[PDB]
């Protein structure tokens, strides 16, 4: 039943008595549900050390992963270029899923095409699919470039992207001068960030491999910036702002910030901004190339050092205080431009914020997960804030990255209780937060269920989630935030301290019970 | 607009396509004539997508794992293959359920074998067996396991049926192998069919020799309702208030025991014909259970369906049906009296998957609203046969519409509201047209029944008459 | 008792059994406490309509006010000027309180002096206090200017600020050319924003009244910006950024953003930035003067229109979408500079955010309070978002402002259930949120207690607080936020929609009870 | 540094003052000598602040309403006058209490008459009477009303004593008028004295003729503990574990009945001598109750105070005292063993109001920490007499220090840690010196007792050894 003036959606419409009775009848009559005592006992068991041991003995089953597949990162990288259509060779279902994922995270239109390979292409290959798709996409959406990645079906079948594109050009499906960079992005290797690396390396080699004779390093007085897989528009904006403040000429290669932030003014723009093909062609002429996320740009780094002959600096992600300082000092050394007073003032303001909030931030225990560079930058910043990142999870991390993070943790007294996990999913992290409970969780929206599980054990065992990372589906416009630079450090500090204070306020709101600590001033 | 104008617009839209793509897409666009009973002479559907044209369609894995099998709550569904497909479909569809997610229900979890290079090269059957063992160890309260194959499983020669049979015999557990590889078929429709066949072959025939379930003359099952935002519950409350007993729900908030109990019911109430007609026909053939299609979108369709369902039973059910209709008449009448003035005369363009493009038309017409354009991602020609009579004259029909086609049609037609999926939502919001998600109900709902009609009318008013749609042009431009 | 490895602060140390027993003994033995049944009955009565009627019949009692006294605003305005010491003639306790209030809100040092008038000055006046204070302050803190306001004691006694300052200059306590603007700021008239108005008018008249002969309107090609009482640094920054983007010459008179955001780099700067005395002297030469918060800048408006002969435009606070548009169009018309594409793009992105979030924002009911201009800007933005500001409270509002807000509400269908309250405090608002419960509260930290009260009635009656306004004491670094312009509208929209989504997540986190609506995607 | 260096530093700091201000401020700075018993020959205190020098001191209203009267929870305190003083002191001091804030306790609320121009011109006595009526109507469970006068009340000739007497007789309620106008006195000290006199004259003598309270030989009252973050509770638990009965608490978490029951106790345990010595002396004179000062800051002072208190009673109390000391020895010993290595040898400079600049020295010395500079806002010369012996040789002493003076002293001395109020916190944080709020405990605590010592040691370690203090200089500078 509904009141016309107080219409109720599913919550709390289904909390009504008639709906509760109907649900109870359904459960008791036909569901053959386990007894509630059995369900409670099994849940309590799942929160235990024995369950954690069984969970960490897993070898073949993955539950709630914290990673995606390569073509997603390839699509993002392709979207980073000007009037470029991402084109995934293989099955259309993957493209539908990529588009839906990015639409939910960014809440904005995402353009990507598939050549719709089906079972008829399972034995014959997808050459005709490639030809027809290139022709149709160019005729219909009029891109300046088509960047080709692969679905797992095409990788397993063994489709030769180079030969297929060359045959498409040779038979007039697309003009021979039309840029069609490609990359093999097998989903069974690496993760989405590996796909970003592969797509970027494919595009960079497409535009520079056969034109290196007239290339002189440092002839355009610019620094190349390769951001990697990035889903915070504020990060692109902050890198550009900090480089412009220093007066440093830069080329941000694969810049999707414009096309992911198109204004709503009565017109839909499929393309907006992005790295131009002239920028990609002139990239070898730069003084150097800086990779913002080195731990998933290894193929790109190999190509840039081996072909462009750029002495790529060993730089961590410019996250937190010290690593932003190192990034700025390296940029100053490469470009010859001193760090301006505005950046020093911004650093001092971040330090003032840290001194203001260190009392509430000290000793707090965090479980966190995400991509390798983001995770290690967050761990470094937490160590700088005096926090304890007890559970550090990276599903797509590797052994060398784990060794680097362990070295970072060993350099700080606040990393003594920290353990790094690679190849572990969010069910492992759920066991970890039940067994060695942290104060907070930091990660994407998939962590919310973990919080629910913790709350089911009791309010005193609940671990609140802080939504930093990718993807965030249950909050609006968080993709506009910043995590890089002093600005990103300030945003992260504000989020952390205010999550702590909001949790404390919730814990002390009980009148005559805990409200003696419900301080107005904190 | 006129029929000639619609045909003209179709011809201008098709002009930018290459010759083969244009020739193909000309068969997938039509101008409605309600007097036509066969759509095969008017439109072509259930065909290949033209490559590189931004189709909205999904894969067979989406139609099987994401649509039919995933909602079943007490079963654990393994996305067999690389991590991507399971990760992108995790909790993306709002098939609501009641349960404890780590313990006895597993709808919103992502179980996957997470294939690597070694599994691609040497196969993943041993990995699948070890995974099933670990699933038994760590989730002992699961009542069954389904294995939804992703693309590489169908290409590396993996035999998941043998593994399923061996491990199910060893553990005395139902293990359902589903060859729902994405490259199979042309859309989610073949996924629906493969999942229906899996249900028939591995679950449905479990209690044929069992006769310990007491059957009443008013036993019905709900087939093809996936409880999107609680739609199945809102239908079930009306069905049970009519005096009927809903033994099973397929598959929203559904359990494996309900599926096994379905062959004992007296009537099958098929909501989504597209996804569950196969299993409905199989049950009618094997167990002699009649099935009938019903519509619970809007008060007129709800009342018509309730009367049609009650006409299949004795007079007491008919009396209870009339009582339910009389009880709910003031509620939907008040909803209409409040929201129809704010919505009368406003035009809608719809593009949803396979049932809703024709099923929600009555709910729109009950608020004074007209539907000028409709289309399907993966419907068959029977769906268009049912759609043509529900559409007005000279209205646009599109099958497997491309992105460019849909933007062009919206630009020329200029509807007041568009109901489509998440991949069109922000495209059309940028163009200044109010948009309603017709898959997930924009994280609202339910829309079935009279309570659902109240929610639906409120949502249409809140989006169509939102102030934000009058602020898209800067005052200095 | 304390564990050395798990030391507990007051919460939850006093939840321990021995502390609970000791507190119960204290309550039962000596407190003569009312029975818990009586306390519960009286609370339930305080949540009722009869209590609300008795509460709104109040004439002499004020409970939990939502305003401060004039010298606080005078001190803020004085801090807005370059190397200027705020100087309050009267009692030192007021200066201690002003400094503590601003220190807690901004988490930054706040400089202000008092001449420490005592009972010896109660009958004799504070002339000697003024002389000694001016001399000591100039000798010790070396300000370029000393801006004098008053405490209520000096106002009641009747101290003549002008005569006292003139006698200080005449007898050599301070140089005759030293700038000492003054303003009478009685704590019993108006509120803190009235004090800001009075101080600014005093400074502007001090620098321009006797030098108007050589002043030509529009000779420096600039627009004057008077911000008013402002406690968000982002608001100053956004006004400056939007004016610089348009290429519009501007003078921000009383700019305290620099001195309230000093970096922490091992050195304390008592002064930083601020409006220079040259800017104040050249202010009459501007094309026009724009008052950001007209409803508490009436004295300043009268002076600027009557002396500077500036045709001050009728502009609302640039809050929300429409009012920011009107502000930008007026600035363009005055300065002759077109609105650039960047501002149009930012407006389109704000409109995109509104379209992205309108479903979760529609129909939401808000009770809000704060200063008049901020409150009416927030009400206008809420009406633009489709929200319902049911309870609009302004303790320091007046009848003309209430009429303006009523006109704004009547122009939108979403203001039909809205009532405006002037002269009402937060106890009135507590009654209102108990009787006609809104979905959310918007206001300063003093609203948190109201939330506690609502939670005491039940979780289903709890009204969550959204901290927008002044002062915010229980959250860190919120004073860096923005509420003006498109940027401020985006920040406010993000805060509102994410508060709604966080509340919904909390309400649907119950496993097997409400978690059917615990959607990953919202 | 040496004594001569300290005198030299004082002289060069004073050089910048004008002649009168310098001559005055020279009397308020001293070099410590623990062998000196009279501070009047070493330092001058409790005097006027020099005008326009940024003193930290507050007003008499702060010392009366904010310090003594406000913590009493079951009473309603009216800030009589303009809205400002009550608004700035609302919930600014962490005097913890247990109660229902709208109903039976009112500590964190702001009750004010909110004076306007009409009330200034024509007086506010009728407004005060109407306000008291409304307070009775809307907060029926209040057990008393105090009227704390702000500045204008003492200047417009308002007679709040007559209104208090008339309305208290009419309503049979305790109404305490407090002439605590801010211009009275030189700091919060006169506010303390006025509030103590109000307690003596209007509340304390309420049950002299009442003999229905059973008195045990171990009855004590806690006087001058304001439960900052729970300090009074942490002291009371130790006192009651000793076998003593704490009848009253003044005034943190205090009730009016506890104040009225204080004249029945056997011992007064005065924590803050400065704020409550007046009432302690009055109770000793009128009721013959001995009072003694005690220190519960740090384990050494806590143990000394517990033994001194138990020496005032029979042998059973002494045995229970030894038992409590033995029970708590491992806890504070573990706290020391964990935190003393991180804090040993580190120097502290303190500037708090009237008790803590000398009371917390032992807690610092118990962690290997030395105090090189201390000072008071509003202490008298007896406070400095007590302070000189607790300070080391050649340590700086400052009374009513100015902002410039304190900043210069910190720059020259360069302490490892500064403990002061919120108005110095960010000043010294920007200079790179770790800062601890010694009024509110930086929203932490309690610091009394052994539990308080654990919290205090953890806080000192967390702030002094914080990494943020090593990042103030940019690496490129
Ligand atoms: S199952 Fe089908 S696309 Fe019948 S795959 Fe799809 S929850 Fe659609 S039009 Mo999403 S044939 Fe259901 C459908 Fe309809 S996922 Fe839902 S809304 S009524
Ligand atoms: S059509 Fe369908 S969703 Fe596509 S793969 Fe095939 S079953 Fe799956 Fe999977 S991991 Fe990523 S998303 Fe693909 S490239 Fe493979
Ligand atoms: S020394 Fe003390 S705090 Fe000062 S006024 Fe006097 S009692 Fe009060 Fe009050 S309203 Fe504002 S803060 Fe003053 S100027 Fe008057
Ligand atoms: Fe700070």
């Amino acid at each position: 039943s509904q009141q016309v003036d107080k219409i109720k959606a599913s919550y709390p419409l289904f909390l009504d008595q008639d709906y509760k009775d109907m649900l109870a009848k359904k459960r008791d009559g036909f569901e053959e549900k386990y007894p509630q005592d059995k369900i409670d006992e099994v849940f309590q068991w799942t929160t235990t050390k024995e369950y954690q041991e069984l969970n960490f003995q897993r070898e073949a089953l993955t539950v709630n992963p914290a990673k995606a597949c390569q073509p997603l990162g390839a699509v993002l990288c392709a979207l980073g270029f000007e009037k470029t259509m991402p084109y995934v060779h293989g099955s259309q279902g993957c493209v539908a899923y990529f588009r839906s994922y990015f639409n939910r995270h960014f809440r904005e239109p995402v353009s990507c095409v598939s050549d719709s390979m089906t079972e008829d292409a399972a034995v014959f290959g997808g050459q005709q699919n490639m030809k027809d798709g290139l022709q149709n996409c160019k005729a219909t959406y009029k891109p300046d470039m088509i960047a080709v990645s692969t679905t797992c079906m095409a990788e397993v079948i063994g489709d030769d992207l180079n030969a297929f594109i060359n045959n498409s050009k040779k038979e007039g499906f697309i003009p021979d001068e039309f840029p069609v960079p490609f990359a093999h992005t097998p989903s069974f290797v690496g993760s989405h960030v590996t796909g970003w690396d592969n797509m970027f390396e494919g595009i960079a080699r497409y535009f520079t491999l056969k034109s290196m004779d007239d290339k002189v390093v440092g002839s355009n007085k610019k620094i190349n910036i390769v951001p990697g897989f990035e889903t915070y528009l504020g990060n692109f904006r902050v890198i550009k702002r900090m480089l412009s403040e220093m007066g440093v000429g830069y080329s941000l290669l694969s810049d999707p910030e414009e096309v992911l932030d198109t204004p709503a003014d009565g017109q839909f723009r499929m393309y907006a901004g992005g790295t131009t093909q002239e920028e990609m062609k002139d990239a070898p002429n730069a003084l150097n190339t800086v990779l913002l996320q080195p731990w998933h740009l290894e193929k790109t780094k190999k190509f840039v050092e081996g072909t462009w002959k750029h002495e790529v600096p060993k730089l961590n992600i410019p996250m937190g205080l010290d690593w932003t300082d190192e990034f700025l000092m390296k940029v100053s050394e490469i470009s010859g431009q001193p760090i301006p007073a505005s950046l020093t003032k911004e650093r001092g303001r971040l330090v003032d914020m840290m001194t203001d909030s260190h009392t509430w931030l000290h000793g707090k225990r965090f479980a966190l997960w995400g991509d390798p560079d983001f995770v290690m930058g967050l761990v470094k910043f937490l160590l700088e804030l005096g926090c304890e990142p007890v559970h550090i999870l990276c599903h797509n991390g590797n052994k060398r990255w784990k060794k680097a993070v362990d070295a970072i943790l060993a350099a700080s007294p606040y990393g003594k209780n920290a353990t790094v996990y690679i190849g572990k999913d969010l069910w492992h992290l759920r066991s970890l937060v039940f067994t060695d409970k942290p104060d907070f969780m930091i990660g994407n929206s998939y962590g919310k269920f973990i919080q629910r599980d913790t709350l089911h054990k009791g309010k005193e065992f609940e671990v609140p989630l802080i939504r930093i990372g990718f993807p965030i589906f249950d909050r609006h416009h968080l993709h506009r935030s910043t995590t890089l630079g002093y600005e990103g450090a300030m945003q992260i500090l504000t989020t952390l301290v205010n999550s702590i204070l909001e949790r404390l306020d919730e814990e002390t709101r009980g009148m005559q019970a805990t409200d003696y600590n419900h301080d107005l001033v904190r | 607009m006129s029929r000639e104008e619609v045909e003209s617009l179709i011809q201008e839209v098709l002009e930018v396509y290459p010759e083969k793509a244009r020739k193909d897409r000309n068969k997938h666009l039509a101008v409605n004539d309600p007097a036509v009973t066969q759509s095969k002479k008017c439109i072509i559907s259930n065909k290949k997508s033209q490559p590189g044209l931004m189709t909205i369609r999904g894969c067979a894995y989406a139609g099987s794992k994401g649509v039919v099998w995933g909602p079943i709550k007490d079963m654990i569904h393994i996305s067999h293959g690389p991590v991507g497909c399971g990760q992108y479909s995790r909790a993306g569809r709002r098939n609501y359920y009641i349960g404890t997610t780590g313990v006895n229900a597993f709808v919103t979890m992502n179980f996957t074998s997470d294939f690597q290079e070694k599994d691609i090269v040497f196969g993943g059957d041993k990995k699948l067996a070890k995974l099933i063992d670990e699933v038994e160890t760590l989730f002992p309260l699961n009542k069954g396991i389904s294995v939804q194959s992703e693309c590489p499983i169908g290409l590396i020669g993996d035999d998941i049926e043998s593994v399923s049979k061996v491990k199910g015999a060893e553990l005395s557990k139902t293990i359902v192998p589903v060859r729902c590889e994405g490259f199979r078929g042309v859309s989610q429709s073949l996924g629906h069919h493969i999942a229906n066949d899996a249900v028939r072959d591995w679950v449905l025939g479990k209690r044929d020799e069992d006769t310990t379930f007491a059957s009443t003359p008013y036993d019905v099952a709900i087939i093809g309702d996936y409880n999107i935002g609680g739609d199945a519950w809102s239908s079930r409350i009306l069905l049970e208030e009519m005096g009927l007993r809903c033994v099973a729900q397929w598959s929203g908030d559904g359990s494996i025991s309900e599926i096994e109990l379905t062959p004992k019911v007296k009537l099958n109430l098929v909501h989504c014909y597209r996804s569950m007609n196969y299993i409905s026909r199989h049950m009618e053939e094997k167990y002699g259970i009649p099935w009938m299609e019903y519509n619970f979108f809007g008060p007129t369709k709800t009342i018509e369906s309730l009367r049609a369902i009650a006409a299949k039973f004795d007079e007491s059910i008919q009396k209870k049906c009339e009582e339910v209709i009389a009880k709910y008449k003031p509620e939907w009448e008040a909803v209409v009296a409040k929201y129809r003035p704010r919505l009368e005369g406003k035009r809608v363009m719809l593009y949803i998957g396979g049932l809703r493009p024709r099923h929600v038309i009555g709910a729109y017409e009950d608020l004074g609203m007209e539907v000028v354009g409709t289309g399907y991602e993966f419907a068959h020609n029977d769906d268009y046969d049912r759609t043509m009579k529900e559409m007005g004259d000279s209205t646009l029909l599109y099958d497997d519409v491309t992105g460019y086609e849909f933007e062009e049609f919206v630009k020329r037609i200029k509807p007041d509201l568009i109901g489509s999926g998440i991949k069109e939502k922000f495209i059309f919001q940028k163009m200044g047209i109010p948009f309603r998600e017709m898959h997930s109900w924009d994280y609202s709902g339910p829309y079935h029944g009279f309570d659902g009609f109240a929610i639906f009318a409120r949502d249409m008013d809140m989006t169509l008459n939102n102030p934000c749609w009058k602020k898209l042009q800067a005052p200095w431009e």
